[PDB]
RNA sequence: GUGUAGUGGCGAGCGAAAGCGGAACAGGCCAAACUUAUCAUUAGAUAGGGGUUGUAGGGCUUGCAAUGUGGACUUGAAAACGAUAGAAGAAGCUGUUGGAAAGCAGCGCGCAAAAGGGUGAUAGCCCCGUAUUUGAAAUUGUUUUCAUACCUAGCGAGAUCCCUGAGUAGCUCGGAAAACGUUAUUUUGAGUGAAUCUGCCCAGACCAUUGGGUAAGCCUAAAUACUAAUUAGUGACCGAUAGCGAAACAGUACCGUGAGGGAAAGGUGAAAAGAACCCAGAGAUGGGAGUGAAAUAGAUUCUGAAACCAUAUGCCUACAACGUGUCAGAGCACAUUAAUGUGUGAUGGCGUGCGUUUUGAAGUAUGAGCCGGCGAGUUAUGAUAGCAAGCGUUAGUUAACCAGGAGAUGGGGAGCUGUAGCGAAAGCGAGUUUUAAAAGAGCGUUUGUUUGUUAUUAUAGACCCGAAACGGGUUGAGCUAGUC
RNA sequence: AGGGGUGAAAUUCCAAUCGAAAUCCGUGAUAGCUGGUUCUCGUCGAAAUAGCUUUAAGGCUAGCGUGAGAUCACAAAUAAG
RNA sequence: UUGUGGUAGACGAGCGUUGUAUUGGAGUUGAAGUCAAAGCGUGAGCAUUGGUGGAUCCAAUACAAGUGAGAAUGCCGGCA
RNA sequence: AAAUCCAGGUACGGGUGAAGACACCCGUUAGGCGCAACGGGACGGAAAGACCCCGUGAAGCUUUACUGUAGCUUAAUAUUG
């Protein structure tokens, strides 16, 4: 998850079929929950915090 | 549904249900019916429970 | 939760198929009865029937109109027994609006009503007070401005 | 998604003829008709598993006559020396096995006569 | 808004216009006066300038201020992005099973390229491609810029001056469109027929007041409807009785004089390496041989079930009244998903099918010859009730639309249900209707909404199939009837 | 050339079919009338009556079934008085 | 302890099919489809081995239905 | 070839039965299987009875049934002095 959308990072992963880079608003339940793994990036949190 | 046209000018919704209604046979002649019938059929009731439920989902 | 295994509470009701055999019952009848005309296909004939017979609605006279083609004027209704709940003095449009009781897109008169005691003084100006709705909320010490 | 089911019915079919086998002539070729046959050898079944003990009471019953007229005495005189004095209960498939062991039931036979 | 006001043998039914929230947004141009020129100038006609209307405007006289902004707009020139062909385009070996490795295992590598297809079995690194970067001699599309036509331009004072769409608006008799089944509004077949700014029309008969707007002339892009066609792509779409009727030389074969009607059918193999040669037979062909991993893959060509037909191992059957089985039951022959085993069954007891519809069917009621496949309670939008979830006491909740990978979702409070009801209604209000009555009686003095699922129901063909018919359009006097 | 034609007239003929051709369309016409409607187990389980009906082979309500909930005692059955 | 017949019908609990989404797994040492067999369940059903066949398929949880066939003088095809 | 056909290994008498039994109950007779015959029966086959009745079915026809209408006729009105 992020919030400005990269292009060095988007660029990449794209051919890994695993991963995946989405932003912080474009996330669901469904490609949330099916991760079993994520990495949220820093200042997100701030914002998850305010939209709760 | 498209309200049934000769049910909602017959039938006015009371709240919480009972549906009410005028008295028939007091159109058309006078002296036929004693003064009791006469000042009876003029207050209104509502409808039986047998048609109740008939006349409901018709409104 | 677990995509790989996930459960409601309780929502799964038995669906009843109707032409799937008499061990689930409804067999070749799928519930339609017995050679009726229920049971022919496009059956349940119009809701307001009685079989010839003149049915229940045509019976009794008609309900009248007086004032015929006319919708009546609507009001906006302030109940004394709820307000209280709403912490607010000085009502008034200017104010309902921002509580979001009415709409600002709205040019309707307001009225005011109920028999409920009220404690702390409220001030309204609106266009109809009830006698004792007025009573009660003047013995309050509160005021009302009647706005033609 | 259309479905044709192609799997089901003919192991259903085939579990149904299956079920029916040394029948005459079609029956257990044609499922139609096997499925029928099976019905009426069940029923038949399910009948006879009541009359197989209905039946086999009444041998019990004529292999031991058969042996007590050969004493002296009936079957329904017999009973009575059982129930009403010398009390057993002794089952009539027992008393009627006996016999095909012999110089016990006599044993039987005389113990009554007292 | 809303199934509302209303319309309806007030029956079946039908169903707005406002208002609000959104998509889109541009308004211009003639006739008429007035005037120029030319018409045997009897113009009553033609071609110019002028004017295009409601806080009425325009013309007439006399001035002031302007040289512009804009086009639903002409020519070229320039630029840009495309459309119609393409080019480059990374990365792997060994071993084993195997006919074949691309499988699997061991050790590596590439990725802006783990879409796809092929390659002897499932390949990110064998090949074509893919991401990405680039490519137009010629035709052609769109937008932008420049100059360039054509059109387009504001504000004063005077003055009973003139113009503002005539067989027109209305009105009568018949019809119709509007939600209206003839009703204000609109329309017209017949007739009749005005007014000119102190005017005319309109605010569901009609009159007055108030207010709104200026008909009887013309044109106008955007939101809109559609996809036979081209390119790319997608599918909890079909997979050879399915899907278009048509996967294949299908509107073909075939039927009908004609309109018209109208099918069935696919798969060897890895690649023909399609079986040289020998025997039999006239030959087809079959048996060998050979190729092949496989010839029980051989052109009948993937898989090969049942109905049906044959052949055989074991048991039984030619004194037998049999819906054919069942519970007992020897004898006989074997050995299994090891099981108080299987196969057959001399003989005993019992024994009138399956679905339909019926009070009652083995029925001398009805349907099925058998086998296989196809074949019938669905969906859209609503309402009701049950169950569960979310949010909850000034609650709950979005619709269209926009953005978002033809996603969840965010924005969108226009509305909807509830919060007070009673009354035909004005109205009143925890009261209200009736009533002289504050008596009495009736209704009320609080339980929600949005969803998911189930069941029922309404309009849609609304479980399936089945009529004799009805109405419209076409093809048929080659047979037959009449006539020439 | 078809709610037409033809008829020394019979309801004859109009492409083997005519009390009104054949074919296509509205059309998946309607059918209170037949027949059909497909997997399993468990619990409960009737009616063929009343009134009305251009109703009598049908329908509505009531009667009888079933599921949820309430009333447990004053309700309902069972004997005796 | 009371029971456990049942047509119309009312309610509850389940099996199976094809596909989808998540995990897991099997497969030229032979998957599916097919046949055979003396297997196992209360029932829809589900296994085990062998022959054939040669490339996809199975298990767990949900979702979605063109989802279950003996009858319609049913259609089609084949054979009596 | 053909229509037909629920599966069949398909006796007679008395009685019973949805009211006339190859299959039922009680008796009697009958070795298995053909071929040529002849039609008593299998309420034998073909034809969802053409008679009769029901359907708030169809079509055709009739009339002083109802509502309309083509046509014919009369008047007013425009063409119309
Ligand atoms: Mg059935
Ligand atoms: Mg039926
Ligand atoms: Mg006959």
């Amino acid at each position: 998850v992020v919030n400005t959308l990269n292009t060095n990072l988007e660029q990449s992963t794209s051919n890994i079929k695993n991963v995946q880079v989405k932003h912080l608003d474009k996330v669901s339940v469904r490609d949330l929950m099916l991760a079993n793994a994520l990495l949220v990036e820093k200042e997100v949190l701030k914002a998850l915090e305010g939209k709760f | 549904m498209k309200v049934k046209s000769a049910a909602k000018k017959r039938f006015k919704l009371t709240k919480s249900g009972q549906i009410k209604r005028k008295h028939a046979y007091t159109s058309h002649l006078a002296p036929h019916k004693t003064t009791k019938q006469k000042r009876h059929l003029r207050k209104q009731g509502t409808v039986s429970a047998s048609d109740f439920k008939r006349i409901g989902n018709l409104i | 939760l677990n995509q790989l295994k996930s459960v409601p509470k309780a929502r799964n009701h038995k669906t009843k198929t109707l032409g799937r055999g008499h061990g689930s019952g409804l067999g070749k009848t799928s519930g339609r009865g017995q050679k009726g005309q229920k049971a022919r296909k496009s059956g349940l004939t119009r809701p307001g029937f009685e079989g010839g017979q003149t049915p229940l609605y045509r019976r009794l006279p008609k309900f009248g109109n007086a004032r015929k083609g006319f919708l009546k004027q609507e009001w906006v209704v302030l109940n004394l027994n709820k307000i209280a709940k709403l912490k607010l003095d000085k009502i008034n449009r200017a104010s309902l609006i921002e509580k979001q009781v009415i709409s600002a897109k709205s040019q309707l008169p307001i009225k005011l009503i109920g028999h409920t005691k009220l404690e702390k003084p409220l001030h309204f100006e609106v266009h109809k007070v009830s006698k004792q709705a007025l009573k009660a909320v003047e013995n309050a010490n509160g005021s009302v401005k009647l706005l033609e | 998604m259309r479905i044709k089911g192609g799997k089901q019915t003919r192991v259903r079919r085939k579990k149904w003829l299956k079920q029916a086998s040394g029948s005459f002539g079609t029956r257990h070729a044609s499922y139609k008709v096997a499925k029928q046959t099976v019905i009426q050898a069940a029923k038949y079944a399910y009948r006879d598993r009541r009359n197989k003990k209905r039946d086999f009471r009444s041998l019990w019953i004529l292999r031991l006559n058969a042996a007590l007229r050969e004493q002296g005495m009936t079957y329904s005189v017999f009973i009575n020396l059982l129930k009403k004095h010398n009390i057993e209960i002794n089952r009539k498939v027992l008393s009627e096995l006996a016999i095909k062991e012999p110089s016990k039931f006599n044993l039987i036979v005389q113990k009554v006569k007292s």
